[PDB]
């Protein structure tokens, strides 16, 4: 058999600089493939704010510092890559996607019941 | 154990056919006919007693 | 060299079509035969009293 | 045809305006200007400037030499070894 | 149970009207012998006819002319 | 749309009623309110209808048209949308929708006028005929739906029975009555922008010279929404209208672009898109369809009102009232119509015009 | 501006035949509503063992296409959907597009308890608990899985609404 | 409008709308040797007619070939 | 006698083989015919 | 009135003719399509459709009014140039094939000394019809029956015409009429049996017919080119298709069967023994009579086209190309030479009369 397009064999990295580089490397093609994106799953929105929003979910990791969470994480965003790429995702799911977003004080939320 | 069900649409379509020809044939030879009768209207519609 | 049957024997079963026209035969046999349909609503289907239905 | 028609005064040339709309420490960019010294660009906003720089030229660095990129001259180099145009149709060509 | 015999046979045993009303909703024109009938009207017969086949024996003849629930 | 539209988990009706909800707001819940909306069936029903239903809000809906209403029912869980046939010429139909319904609200109007109904037997009998049975079965909320320039004293037969209607309303159900007063809606099938999204408009040169406030239907099901739950905006008149004025000459030139018709220099001008005519033609082909065409076209009324451009009440209220800003047509014409690009299925490219586009697009259609 | 509208005129399905043209269009609605309920062209679309009981309404004991019944790959051929399985959140944008693409008219049918309302995977994570979330349904069948008769009575009560069908006289006693 | 060139701008921008060009032209020229022997009476127009027609479809199917080969020398890596 | 079993002396064997035996012709013949159907052929088109 | 009544009628007479033509015709092919499934239900043991209309004898018109009053699907109200040029070109080169059938001697709408090379030419145009729903089409399943249109079309194209132009060749005329009555002492499938079945196979592969049923294969192209098809323009893409299934069935027995000649000479005197000749009735029965023969001949071909259905599975098109081109061509381009020498060695070469 022969694996998919765009898809990775599973590596466990054990040193912080060489998975730090497969990191950027993976954020490099994230950014390439955006206005592909756009393209396929035809978003209401430019290809730069897609990038924008790439780099919002690799600004959230930035920090991690364990490094089999580290590998777990970026696994994960290879997965989410291959299916991206290869239209797999339906487009009401990359809509979505893009939906995603001042809270209420405590007499606001007692009013209506709270959480 | 013959199906008449089964060979009534064959029934229509044979019909079809003879719909066909049986308007074509009589149609075209009898106007042919009448046109081969005279030159004017009135000796090829009407028909003569003698 | 080793079969059992002459070229001339291949070749008419070949070229004529001998169980494509077998085929059609038994085809043609189940048009005379007694279907299985039966007429719902005016007909129905065996029940058991074990069947499963409305509660 | 199937050649560049690229010189290294339009690479460069190039490169300053598509690197003058990021947020930069200076404006002031020519062939040594660094990316982290003197444009100010962390991890994150050098691989935005390359792929824009990407983008712009239709070139696409490898992997080896964008993790190892220092200076402005560096890609322009890169451009100019490496681009070449996009094959066309049969028809493009001859007609 | 498809040839015109068994047909022409039920027909003349039912009558052009009941028949015609078979000819509505059954698509098959069937006698039978009355069975009895339920407290909506419908009439339920069985078949005596040696060239039924197995699930046609039993069948019911509706109240209504142009729809049969 | 949000995760809960009330402020309270306690609501007393006006009536007298107390109203108590239970859930989070998602489709299990329900929020204690019955509402009726009458004309959901239509264009702004359907926004209305599905923003009432998600929440818990059990919804009846009058319908004349069977196959309408069945795409209303999946808004809505078990029991949340019902359905009553009824037609406005019958009283006993009109007062079994309003019955058990804690809020009414009025969508039924018409721009033609056909072989059953005039303009003056919808925008005003029905109006006045809901209305006062809205009040005899003790509702606490009356919504009314008029159009943009209402006004008694129009030369425009629709301008004018909208703006009786009006009058009509808060003379039965009262001084509490509600009404709103939309601008021309854009969204999905939009009729706003159906006509402008059209290839072969006959008398452009005239029709498409009227200037208006173009507003998003989605804030005004919105908005509708936020009435009907805060009692506070009764007896209210609301215009509701976008911040930006725009003339549908600019807007039919600004969606030839980005439909890309323009593309090529002689296909516009072969297809169609231009059918200048004199006035006396679109009277007499308005006239003329009048009586021969079953479907409702260009009218006559719709051809005055060609010359007649929005006029904002300052007297009303607006979004502001609500809480709420207006949404910009800049930021949402390219994805209405985004479904009419001819090409686009990822060819090449997609021009996908973000909302500074559509702005410097604008400037360059003006540009002669 | 002035108006009078009359209080006591009745419904459509109730209104009877007064003059010649509800005659007219009376007969021009039974007429094509006669060839539809005649042409009965549902969509391919079993999704699991409900599917097997559609497939036993074609076989030669109950033999559907004896009342013009004929299934279509295509959507644009169908005019009714039958929902015969489980429908999952994977399968549900999918199935809304399918449904999408139907021209009109066009009629749904829920067959079976998953499709009704998600039946023995109503608790699950990755089903959803009836389609009628996702299309409007006009006849629901009930069953684990509906038997061929069960899924047949379905057909006839649709056939049977679809008969009382009253587009053109609502085009002229109700527009 | 013929010496001007017009028919230049009836040709369209594909290697393959130069093939169709070459094709009613040819067929211009059959069309007036049956309009000539037609009114001559005369057969040998004809059988010249017929033989224009097989030769002209000879070399639109030579064309063709060497217009295939040359586009699956541009898909050549065919790495599938 | 409250169960179902089988007879005392059982049920009676079925056919479960194989049964497709030929039938026709051998193909000699049916060549000889399709031969001397072509010679009739033309000798009456012969004829015409 | 009277006179000019009378001869409006003559006036109009022939296009009454026509119609009655075009309705014959269409009666054949509506009914065709309760026959095909009437026959495969009994095959089959199922009843097929007995519910439209009395023992189902409305079904057709049910399918056809039922498909003309439902939405067509397209981009635009404009874009009829699309999906609607197809289906006319096919349904247009199918009817005027029938130009040429004559339902009796000198009963054609068209009558030619090229009549062979008229059906031919005319059936070539319905294929260019089908291929243009491809038309740079977002259909995957359009593009990708269109590609196997066209190898349909080189496997049969070769093998039907030259089958024609050896029956041609046995009469040295290209008349069809000719050809009919050139088989008054023999019927062509007694000296050519394995023509009439090549024939056949290239109706079947020409009609897209199973087992040759590779463009609307269901179980691998949905539909074909009619998976983005709906509502008339599907109805006249399936009109096509079905009037081209009776017209190969009339040439089966056309070429083969004597066309309209009575299957007994004795019997055919008998019948119209009883009618005078100098009353207009004998030349309607006549008309029966002779369509009859015409009907009964084609009816069993059309009824094959159905039965072949029933009990063959389909054949991959990339081996139809192979069977075609490897076996029928060969076979043909035989008989081809064989036939003239054998009517050369007795001194039989043929000639028009
Ligand atoms: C005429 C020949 C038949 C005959 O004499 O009468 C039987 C036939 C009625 O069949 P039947 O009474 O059911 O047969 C007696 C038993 O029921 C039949 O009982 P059975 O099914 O047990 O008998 C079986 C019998 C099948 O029954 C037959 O014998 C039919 C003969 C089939 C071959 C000839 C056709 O034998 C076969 O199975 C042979 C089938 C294999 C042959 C395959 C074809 C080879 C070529 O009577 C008629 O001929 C008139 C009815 C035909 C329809 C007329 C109206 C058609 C509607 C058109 C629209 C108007
Ligand atoms: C529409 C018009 C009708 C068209 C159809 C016309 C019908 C007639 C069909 C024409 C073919 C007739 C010729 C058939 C005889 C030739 C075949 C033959 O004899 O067999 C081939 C033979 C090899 O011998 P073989 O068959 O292999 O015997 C050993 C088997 N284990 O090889 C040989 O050595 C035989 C060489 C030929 C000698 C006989 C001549
Ligand atoms: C060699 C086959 C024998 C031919 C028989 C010819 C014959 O008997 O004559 C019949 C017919 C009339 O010819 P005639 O001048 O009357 O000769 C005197 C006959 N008593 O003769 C004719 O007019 C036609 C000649 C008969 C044509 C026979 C064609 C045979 C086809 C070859 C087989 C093809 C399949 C392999
Ligand atoms: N750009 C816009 O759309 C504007 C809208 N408005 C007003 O907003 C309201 C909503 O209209 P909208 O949804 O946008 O488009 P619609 O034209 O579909 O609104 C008409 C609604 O009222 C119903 N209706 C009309 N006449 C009758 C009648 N005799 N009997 C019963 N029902 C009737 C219709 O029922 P059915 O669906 O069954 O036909 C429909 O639901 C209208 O009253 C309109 O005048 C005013 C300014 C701008
Ligand atoms: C033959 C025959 O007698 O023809 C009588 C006809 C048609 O008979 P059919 O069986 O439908 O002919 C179909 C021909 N097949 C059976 C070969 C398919 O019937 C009448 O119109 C009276
Ligand atoms: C008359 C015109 C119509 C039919 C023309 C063509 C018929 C077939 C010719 C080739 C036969 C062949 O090649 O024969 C080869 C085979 C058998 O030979 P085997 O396998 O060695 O037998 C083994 C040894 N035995 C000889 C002891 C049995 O025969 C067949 O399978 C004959 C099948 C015919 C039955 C169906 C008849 C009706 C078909 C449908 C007609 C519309
Ligand atoms: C071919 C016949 C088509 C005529 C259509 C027609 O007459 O319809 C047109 C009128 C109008 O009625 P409407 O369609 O409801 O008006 C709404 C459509 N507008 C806004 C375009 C006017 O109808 C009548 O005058 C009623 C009598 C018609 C009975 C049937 C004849
Ligand atoms: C060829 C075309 C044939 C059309 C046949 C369909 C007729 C139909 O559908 O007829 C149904 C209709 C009416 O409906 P009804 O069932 O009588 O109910 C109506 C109840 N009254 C009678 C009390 C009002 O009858 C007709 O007015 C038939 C007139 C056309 C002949
Ligand atoms: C011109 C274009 C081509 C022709 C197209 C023809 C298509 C076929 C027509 C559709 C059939 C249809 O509609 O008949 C089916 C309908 C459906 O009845 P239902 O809905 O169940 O209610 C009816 C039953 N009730 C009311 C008790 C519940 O029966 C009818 O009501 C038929 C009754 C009227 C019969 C009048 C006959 C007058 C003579 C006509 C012949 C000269
Ligand atoms: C073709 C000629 C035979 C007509 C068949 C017929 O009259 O068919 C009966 C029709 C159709 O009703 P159905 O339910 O399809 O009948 C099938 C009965 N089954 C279910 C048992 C199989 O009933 C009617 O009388 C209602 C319509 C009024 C008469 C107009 C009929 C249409 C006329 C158009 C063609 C002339
Ligand atoms: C192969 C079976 C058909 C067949 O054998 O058909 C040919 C034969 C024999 O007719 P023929 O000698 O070709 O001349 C035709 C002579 N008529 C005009 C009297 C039919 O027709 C039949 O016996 C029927
Ligand atoms: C000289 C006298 C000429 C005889 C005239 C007839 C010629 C026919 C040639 C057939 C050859 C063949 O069937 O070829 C088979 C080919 C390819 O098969 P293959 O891959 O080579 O395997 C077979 C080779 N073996 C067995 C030696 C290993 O494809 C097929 O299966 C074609 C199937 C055609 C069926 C069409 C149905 C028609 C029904 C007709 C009802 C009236
Ligand atoms: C006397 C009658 C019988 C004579 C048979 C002679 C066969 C010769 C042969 O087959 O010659 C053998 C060669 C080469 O054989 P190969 O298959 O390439 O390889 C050989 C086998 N290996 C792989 C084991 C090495 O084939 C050819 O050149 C085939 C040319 C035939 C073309 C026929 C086209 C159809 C025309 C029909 C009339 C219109
Ligand atoms: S309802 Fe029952 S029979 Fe139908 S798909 Fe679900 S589990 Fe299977």
């Amino acid at each position: 058999t022969n694996p998919t397009a765009f898809a990775q064999t599973t590596r466990y990295v054990k040193d912080s600089t060489e998975m730090r580089t497969l990191v950027l490397n993976l954020y490099r093609r994230y950014l390439r493939h955006s206005r592909g994106f756009v393209n396929n799953y035809n978003l209401d929105i430019p290809a730069s704010q897609v990038r924008t929003k790439i780099r919002q979910e690799f600004e959230r990791q930035r920090f991690v510092k364990d490094l089999p969470l580290k590998n777990v994480l970026y696994m994960k965003a290879q997965m989410e890559f291959q299916e991206l790429v290869n239209f797999w995702k339906q487009q009401c799911h990359v809509m979505q996607y893009f939906e995603s977003i001042k809270g209420d004080s405590f007499v606001q939320k007692f009013l209506k019941g709270a959480q | 154990m013959i199906p008449f069900e089964a060979l009534i649409p064959y029934a229509i379509m044979f019909a079809g056919f003879c719909l066909g020809g049986g308007v074509m044939n009589s149609a075209i030879t009898a106007d042919i006919t009448k046109r081969a009768r005279g030159p004017n209207q009135e000796i090829k519609r009407n028909v003569g007693e003698d | 060299e080793e079969s059992s049957e002459s070229a001339l024997s291949k070749a008419t079963k070949w070229y004529l079509l001998s169980e494509i026209f077998r085929g059609l035969y038994i085809t043609l046999e189940m048009y005379f035969r007694a279907p299985y349909t039966i007429y719902y609503p005016f007909e129905k289907g065996p029940v058991s009293p074990r069947f499963r239905g409305e509660h | 045809q199937s050649a560049s028609t690229l010189t290294k005064e339009d690479v460069l040339t190039r490169s300053v305006s598509v690197l003058r709309g990021f947020e930069v420490k200076t404006k002031d960019i020519d062939l040594q200007t660094t990316f982290v010294q003197d444009l100010g660009m962390d991890s994150l906003d050098l691989n935005d400037a390359l792929v824009a720089l990407e983008e712009e030229f239709d070139v696409v660095f490898d992997d080896k030499t964008a993790n190892e990129i220092k200076t402005v001259g560096e890609v322009v180099d890169f451009v100019l070894a490496n681009y070449l145009p996009t094959e066309q149709s049969i028809n493009h060509t001859i007609r | 149970s498809s040839s015109i015999q068994r047909t022409l046979r039920n027909l003349w045993k039912n009558g052009f009207k009941k028949s015609f009303k078979q000819l509505q909703g059954y698509n098959d024109i069937k006698s039978g012998r009355l069975v009895g009938t339920d407290s909506f009207g419908n009439k339920f017969y069985e078949v005596d006819d040696p060239v039924e086949i197995h699930m046609r024996t039993r069948f019911v003849e509706y109240t209504g002319f142009w729809r049969q629930d | 749309v949000s995760t809960f539209p009330l402020k309270s988990d306690i609501n007393i009706t006006k009536s007298g009623k107390t109203l108590l909800s239970v859930g989070q707001g998602g489709r299990s819940s329900r929020t204690g309110f019955t509402a009726t909306v009458f004309g959901g069936t239509g264009f702004l029903g359907r926004v209305v209808v599905s923003k009432l239903a998600k929440h818990g809000t059990n919804v009846v809906v009058p319908f004349r048209n069977d196959r309408a209403r069945r795409q209303l029912k999946v808004n809505g869980d078990l029991g949340v949308v019902n359905f009553v046939e009824f037609d406005i010429r019958n009283l006993k139909s009109i007062e079994d929708s309003v019955k058990y319904s804690d809020i009414v609200i009025n969508l039924i109007g018409t721009e033609h006028f056909s072989k059953n109904f005039s303009i003056e037997d919808v925008n005003i009998g029905a109006a006045e005929r809901i209305a006062k049975a809205a009040k005899e079965a003790g509702v606490s909320r009356l919504i009314h739906v008029s159009s943009y320039n209402a006004n008694p004293s129009s030369s425009s037969d629709f301008y004018a029975t909208k703006g009786i209607g009006e009058q009509v309303v808060r003379d039965n159900f009262g001084p509490d009555a509600t009404i709103v007063r939309p601008a021309p809606m854009y969204f999905r099938n939009s009729p706003f922008l159906n006509e402008l999204l059209q290839i072969k408009a006959l008398g452009g040169n005239v029709i498409f010279k009227k200037e208006v406030y173009p507003v998003h239907a989605l804030q005004v099901g919105e908005a509708i929404e936020r009435i009907a739950f805060d009692d506070a905006t009764a007896g209210q008149t609301y215009e509701l209208f976008g911040k930006e004025r725009y003339s549908k000459k600019e807007l039919r030139e600004m969606i030839k672009h980005i439909i890309h018709i323009g593309q090529r220099g002689y296909y516009p001008y072969s297809a169609g898109f231009y059918l200048p005519a004199p006035e006396p033609f679109l009277y007499a082909f308005a006239l003329i369809r009048q009586y021969i065409s079953s479907q409702p076209r260009f009218n006559v009324d719709q051809l005055k009102r060609s010359h007649i451009n929005q006029e904002i009440d300052q007297s009303a209220k607006t979004f502001t009232d609500l809480g709420m800003v207006p949404d910009e047509l800049s930021e949402y014409l390219y994805r209405y119509v985004k479904p009419h690009i001819s090409y686009t299925s990822q060819t090449q490219n997609r021009t996908v015009y973000s909302k500074e586009d559509i702005e410097k697009l604008r400037d360059y259609v003006n540009t002669p | 501006y002035s108006s009078d509208l009359p209080t006591d005129i009745p419904v459509l399905s109730k209104r009877p035949h007064t003059n010649l043209l509800d005659y007219t269009f009376t007969t021009f609605d039974k007429m094509k509503n006669w060839a539809r309920k005649s042409s009965f062209w549902p969509m391919t679309f079993g999704l699991a063992c409900c599917a097997v009981e559609m497939m036993h309404v074609s076989a030669p004991r109950y033999d559907q296409d004896r009342l013009g019944i004929i299934f279509r790959a295509s959507p644009r051929q169908s005019d009714i959907m039958i929902v015969a399985g489980t429908v999952t959140n994977k399968m549900a944008p999918a199935l809304r597009q399918v449904y999408d693409q139907m021209p009109y008219p066009r009629w749904v049918i829920s067959m079976g308890s998953c499709a009704n309302g998600g039946g023995y995977y109503h608790y699950s994570y990755s089903v959803v608990r009836g389609v009628d979330r996702i299309v409007p349904v006009d006849i629901y069948v009930p069953g684990c899985p509906p038997t061929s008769e069960a899924l047949m009575y379905g057909v006839f009560q649709l056939q049977k609404k679809m008969m009382d069908g009253q587009t053109h006289r609502m085009w002229y006693r109700s527009y | 409008m013929d010496l001007i060139l017009l028919m230049l701008v009836a040709v369209g921008l594909n290697i393959i709308d130069i093939y169709i060009m070459i094709e009613i032209l040819i067929m211009g020229c059959t069309v007036n040797t049956i309009y000539s022997a037609s009114l001559d009476n005369d057969m040998i127009g004809l059988i010249y007619s017929l033989i224009q027609i097989i030769i002209a479809g000879v070399e639109s199917a030579i064309g063709l070939s060497i217009l295939v080969n040359y586009n699956r020398i541009r898909n050549s890596e065919e790495i599938e | 006698a409250t169960q179902d079993l089988p007879p005392i002396s059982g049920y009676a064997p079925i056919q479960w083989k194989r049964n497709l035996p030929s039938r026709g012709f051998r193909p000699v013949i049916w060549f000889l015919g399709l031969c001397t159907a072509t010679g009739y052929g033309f000798y009456q088109i012969s004829l015409a | 009135m009277l006179n000019n009544l009378f001869d409006f009628i003559e006036y109009i007479e022939y296009w009454l003719i026509i119609v009655a033509f075009v309705a014959s015709v269409l009666i054949v092919v509506a009914y065709l399509t309760v026959a095909e499934r009437k026959t495969m239900g009994y095959m089959q043991r199922r009843l097929g459709p007995n519910a439209v209309g009395y023992y189902g004898v409305l079904m057709a018109v049910a399918d056809a009014l039922k498909l003309l009053s439902k939405e067509i699907v397209l981009p635009h109200n404009g874009d009829i140039i699309y999906v609607m040029s197809g289906p006319l070109i096919s349904l247009f080169s199918v009817l005027l094939s029938w130009a040429v059938i004559p339902f009796g001697p000198g009963l054609s709408l068209l009558d030619s000394e090229y009549s062979i090379i008229y059906l031919l030419a005319s059936g070539s145009i319905g294929v260019f019809g089908t291929v243009i729903v491809g038309w740079m089409s977002n259909s995957k399943y359009t593009v990708l029956a269109t590609v196997r249109t066209t190898a349909q079309l080189i496997s049969y194209e070769l093998v039907l015409t030259t089958v024609v132009f050896i029956i041609a060749l046995i009469v040295s005329s290209l008349n069809i009429n000719v050809i009919i009555e050139s088989q008054y002492n023999i019927w062509y499938i007694i000296p050519f049996f394995p023509l009439c079945l090549i024939f056949f196979i290239s109706a079947l592969a020409e009609t897209a017919r199973p087992p040759f049923d590779n463009v609307e294969a269901e179980s691998e192209l949905v539909s074909g080119h009619m998976t983005e098809l709906s509502a008339s323009p599907f109805v006249i893409f399936f009109l096509s298709e079905y009037c081209s299934m009776v017209l190969m069935s009339t040439l089966t027995a056309i070429f083969f069967f004597g066309g309209y000649l009575p299957f007994s000479n004795t019997i055919h005197h008998l019948i119209l023994n009883l009618f005078d000749q100098h009353s207009i009735y004998y030349f309607i029965i006549e008309g029966i009579l002779l369509s009859g023969y015409l009907a009964i001949k084609a009816n069993f071909f059309m009824f094959s086209f159905v039965w072949i259905r029933a009990a063959a599975p389909r054949l991959r098109y990339d081996l139809l190309i192979l069977f075609c081109w490897y076996v029928l061509l060969p076979i043909v381009f035989a008989i081809v030479v064989f036939a003239p020498g054998i009517l050369y060695c007795f001194d039989a070469l043929p000639v028009i009369i």
